[PDB]
RNA sequence: CUGUUGCUUAUAGACGAUGGCAUCAGAAAUCGGUGUUGUAAGCUUUAGAGUUUCUUAAUCAAUACUCUCGGGUAUUGAAUG
RNA sequence: UGUCGGCUCUUCCUAUCCAUUUCAAGCAGAAUUGAAAAAAGGUAUGAUUGUUCACCAUUUAAUAGGGAACGUGAGCUGGGUUUAGACCGUCGUGAGACAGGUUAGUUUUACCCUACCGUUUCGGUAGAUUUUCAAAGUAUUUAGAUAGUAGCACAACUCAGUACGAGAGGAACCGUUGUGUCACGCCACUGGAUUAUUCAAUUAUUUGAUCAAAUAGUGUUGAGAAUCUAACACGUGUUGAAAUAAUGGCUGAAAGCCUCUCAAGCCAGAAUUUCGUCUAGAUGAAUACUUUGUCUUUUUCUUGUUACUUUAGUACAAUUGAAAAU
RNA sequence: GUCAUCUAAUUAGUGACGCGCAUGAAUGGAUCACCGUGAUUCCCACUGUCCCUAUCUGCAAUCUAGUGAAACCACAGUCAA
RNA sequence: UAAUAACCGCAACAGGUCUCCAAGAAGCAAAAUCUUUAGUUAAAUAGAAUAACGCAGGUAAGGGAAGUCGGCAACAUAGCUCUGUAAGUUAGCAAGAAAGAGUAGCUCUGGUGAUUAUCGAAUCAGAACUUUAAAGGUUAGGGG
């Protein structure tokens, strides 16, 4: 028999299974279609979530009924500290896919990228790239690197930088760093090995990849739930109060024939710690140089983008930072891989320039009041602590 | 008979709620049956918010008025829903005025405040409303 | 924007407004004000009150 | 090399697992920032309706004045040092 | 083999209700009617009835028809039916009968295998010797056979009171702006929970009185940070390329003409298919260090692996294997 | 059943009509004030029943040390035709 | 012993089994709640973590039965004092009908007696002042 009533089917497939990662980092799967009639340029970076705050905006889109003293939105802060580009890989088309064929690497290699090939560093002899730092100007090994360099512009066809961010400018506990691979878009392969060799142990900052108004697509890692119930992991309806053995479930899970559970049956399970990617992300702030700070032209005053008592459970944001509109996937101190949208949007609000007009710095814990502690100073006065 | 486009408006009122008619349409009070527009889904009550063309019935005022399914359109709702520019406002009760499809007011007078978002999309609210908010 | 109980300087993106039948609105800062606001409690006789402040010192 | 183990370990978690650090490890207070509530205990304002008791001193007295934007709490899943 | 219906949930069929693409009308417009591709998406709220059914009042782009042991009771309910009490009507001399009506009537067990959802442990993939090399061990960066797949719909402005039509009436293409739902998230702003028995107050009992507490299995009330959360807050899925179904065409024979082809060869054309994008993912690849350099087995040490140790044994560089296309 | 009425909407309720399959007079007929953990309908108030779910506490459930059964069991256990 | 371990139920079984003596607070109350004399801290094992689904107790924005066979379950009223109370009726009732107002703390005033000024009882009424405006910690009728 026919169901009643047709009712769209709780949660997506599109998902299933919901296997939880292994590694906090996610691995972007694509990168944008390669265009070779361009400056070869790096199509993405990595930053640590620090918090969310929200920002009034001036509205520069037309024919839009929005008010003009300006509309409200939420921004998320991603410290994004320069990262050191460790080495540079390329790869071959072959029909399994792409094919890595060497990994030319530079002669210093930091101690937080050597923290990546082993489990327990307090006890090993820390000897990682030791002979190929100590054998790196030998002419033997300079011939070699020479071949790796000749073999790549003749039998490879995507060239990605190996770079690496530096632990020592985060509040995180973390010592070893992430590396990420960057694809470098745009020229020939000979000119983007020459564009690769340029960049060894030179820091790149965000600004160089990603520039003002720019849709950029995030992929990260959800925050965690562990093991959770139908309700929550599908939004199935809860049963009926007078139902025996329990409210939260789903009632019939197959029918008889099929004599099997069909893996489209919602059923309890571990929600959490997923791997997302959301595109079209719009960049409202790009928080270096003059534009580190929290000031705008119509609200003048000098602070910083962190508010008052640190980001919750983060910390103190220095660095270099991206102002993000809307929300990203995952908690605060997660790694997020940014890049470079691959269906890059034409409609008129993602075109549209951004004006801030106000950002709001105030505690984000319980109903604060003022922006900076100067001014909270300044309104409540002297305190009887300091005389 | 409506005017332009409306924002998200929280809808606060449900099905078989029961508002108060600021119209002096000799209407005391009406309760909500459908809500024009409204998209079903299964199990889903009919929603209305401001400015939210309804269709009620009269279950208390003058005999050509009671017992009969009429067209209202919410002003002002309890429930509290935010504007694009960061302001969150509610009212004190929820009230509407009787129109028909064309949008024009049966009545000629409108009691207390009037929400923004039902006398732009009704200009002939917006007329008899004393202030709009 | 003041707020109508605590008479504080209300922060851009917060608060609540309240709109009574007598076409008088009123904005607060918290919940905290609205409440008391309510109970028609006197701001001159709450402490933490910037209207008590200005009254007495 | 890897695993156990330790931080009554976290961005994780039914248990495994997973993520971080392991002597420059870690933890602890204390201090400053940041929050919540609303002015602590002691003595003073004859605050103070009034009744007592000298005799026109006192005593008792809800509540209220100064010290007091006070006192108390604040990671425990907050943030410096 | 637990015997109706309802609730919850998934999936399948097309003999399609809507949205998409088309052809025909006794199709001027608008509204319609008949038919083809197409099952990827959607298909509602209530009064009465146990009802399936039915009949009404709305809303909607539409409120289509069915299957899965007349899907679904170790998933629920027990309203109906269908034991045992009792009442009425008819029938029977009587006990008693009634697809006649009424009222009250215990809904047991999963801790087993498998299916499904998530989650660990161990084992591992054969042709390679330019030492600037090859293989094993550990760790990182990547790769993607396969499997799933997600975005839809409506409204407002302009087109435009225009085309069309005598008038009445009366659209559409591009573009722009929002809304609803589904999916994925998220804690800034607003709201909710609150044993930080946080701060404050307070009823009763006990601390000789004050302070400060305890008891009333969280005494109660007001405010209430953190954390979680919203159907109540807010972000993203406006996204590109090719080839197609129905159909309309191009050239063009058969059949000197004609014809879109029950012919060869092409084009345009869908909510379509495949790339591109997203999630899980096998055999894998690259680099770093430890090694080893003809080869193996049985023991044996370790949490475990590799190198490693002893007694052997075995071979020792030098004619094999490519036109492509039709 | 037909007519009023209750509702936006009434196989429900109330009130009427009656050749009533098959009512009817101590197999008692009609009539209810008071009473009822009796059956039915409609109003006001209130609310997580619901729109639509969120969150809190205690006890378990999870893991561990000691202790430790039972129903059931031809052999067993992946699907399509 | 006379029972949450000596009795009957297969047992150290939350079931059942006849009686005597009986403090303080508060209140109308042998009510709920707390304590004194007496008894006991063990009465089928604990520790760690603080997942889903549960059993027991809760709260909630806007709406308010739209859920459902059915207001099932929960919410709501609740003590005392004064005013006031309908149709119907067996004239007794309905009736605590329905509906409205008051209630706290501190300082006072007056009434209700015995013996010839003192002695004693809680009860009722009244007035200023103050506050967080007062039955509601527990107990405690939903109405038509």
């Amino acid at each position: 028999s026919h169901r009643k009533f047709e009712a769209p089917r709780h949660g997506s497939l599109a998902f299933h299974p919901r296997k939880r990662v292994h590694k906090v980092r996610a691995t972007v799967s694509a990168f944008p279609k390669d265009n070779a009639a361009e400056k070869p340029h790096l199509t993405g970076f990595l930053g640590f979530k620090a918090g969310m705050t929200h920002v009034i905006r001036e509205v520069k889109r037309t024919n839009t009924k929005l008010p003009k003293d300006g509309v409200l939105e939420p921004v998320t802060i991603i410290e994004t500290p320069p990262m050191v580009v460790a080495g540079f890989v390329g790869y071959k088309k072959t029909t399994t896919g792409l094919k890595p064929i060497t990994a030319v690497f530079a002669e210093h290699i930091a101690d937080e990228f050597k923290r990546r090939y082993t489990k327990k560093w307090y006890k090993n002899t820390k000897n990682q790239f030791a002979v190929h730092t100590e054998k790196y100007n030998d002419v033997k090994a300079k011939s070699k690197r020479e071949r790796q360099i000749r073999l790549i512009k003749n039998r490879c066809d995507v060239v990605r930088v190996i770079a690496h961010t530096q632990m020592a400018l985060v509040p995180l506990k973390q010592k070893k760093a992430e590396v990420m691979e960057i694809q470098i878009n745009g020229g020939s392969i000979a000119e983007k090995v020459d564009f690769a060799v340029s960049l060894l142990e030179k820091q790149i900052s965000v600004n160089s990849v990603f520039g003002t108004d720019e849709c950029i697509d995030v992929c990260s890692v959800t925050k965690g739930h562990g093991y959770n119930g139908v309700i929550k992991r599908f939004g199935v309806r809860h049963l009926p109060r007078k139902t025996h053995r329990g409210l939260r479930k789903v009632a019939c899970v197959g029918a008889w024939h099929p004599a099997r559970v069909s893996w489209t049956v919602a059923r309890a399970g571990q929600m959490g710690f997923f791997k997302r990617t959301e595109v079209n992300k719009k960049i409202y702030r790009l928080g270096c140089g003059d534009l580190k700070n929290a000031k705008t032209e119509f609200d003048i005053t000098e602070k910083g983008i962190t508010p008052m008592g640190g980001f919750p459970h983060y910390g103190v944001v220095k660095n270099d930072f991206l102002m993000i509109k809307g929300t990203v996937a995952g908690i605060r101190r997660r790694v997020i891989s940014l890049r470079k949208a691959c269906f890059p949007s034409t409609t008129r609000t993602a075109q549209e320039q951004i004006v801030l007009k106000f950002i709001d710095t105030s505690s984000k814990y319980g109903h604060s009041r003022f922006q900076t502690t100067t001014e909270k100073k300044a309104r409540m006065g002297p305190m009887k602590k300091d005389l | 008979g409506r005017q332009g486009n409306k924002f998200r408006v929280t809808c606060g009122l449900n099905n078989a709620s029961t508002v108060n008619c600021a119209d002096n349409t000799g209407a005391k009070t009406l309760t909500i049956i459908s809500v024009k527009g409204f998209h079903g889904r299964l199990n889903r009550l009919p929603r209305a918010g401001c400015g939210d063309m309804v269709v009620a019935t009269c279950k208390k005022g003058k005999p050509e008025y009671r017992k009969k399914m009429h067209t209202a359109v919410i002003i002002r709702q309890r429930r509290t829903w935010r504007r694009k520019d960061g302001v969150t406002l509610y009212f004190e009760d929820n009230a509407a005025v009787i129109v028909n499809m064309k949008g024009e007011m049966k009545g000629s007078a409108i009691t207390g405040p009037v929400s923004k978002e039902s006398a732009d999309l009704w200009p002939k609210i917006s007329s008899n409303a004393p202030t709009i908010v | 924007q003041v707020c109508a109980f605590s008479g504080f300087k209300i922060p851009v993106a917060k608060g609540r407004k309240y709109v009574r039948l007598d076409l008088k609105s009123f904005t607060f800062i918290n919940k905290k004000s609205l409440m008391q606001f309510l109970r028609k409690t006197n701001p001159r006789k709450v402490f933490w009150t910037a209207i008590y402040r200005q009254l007495n010192k």
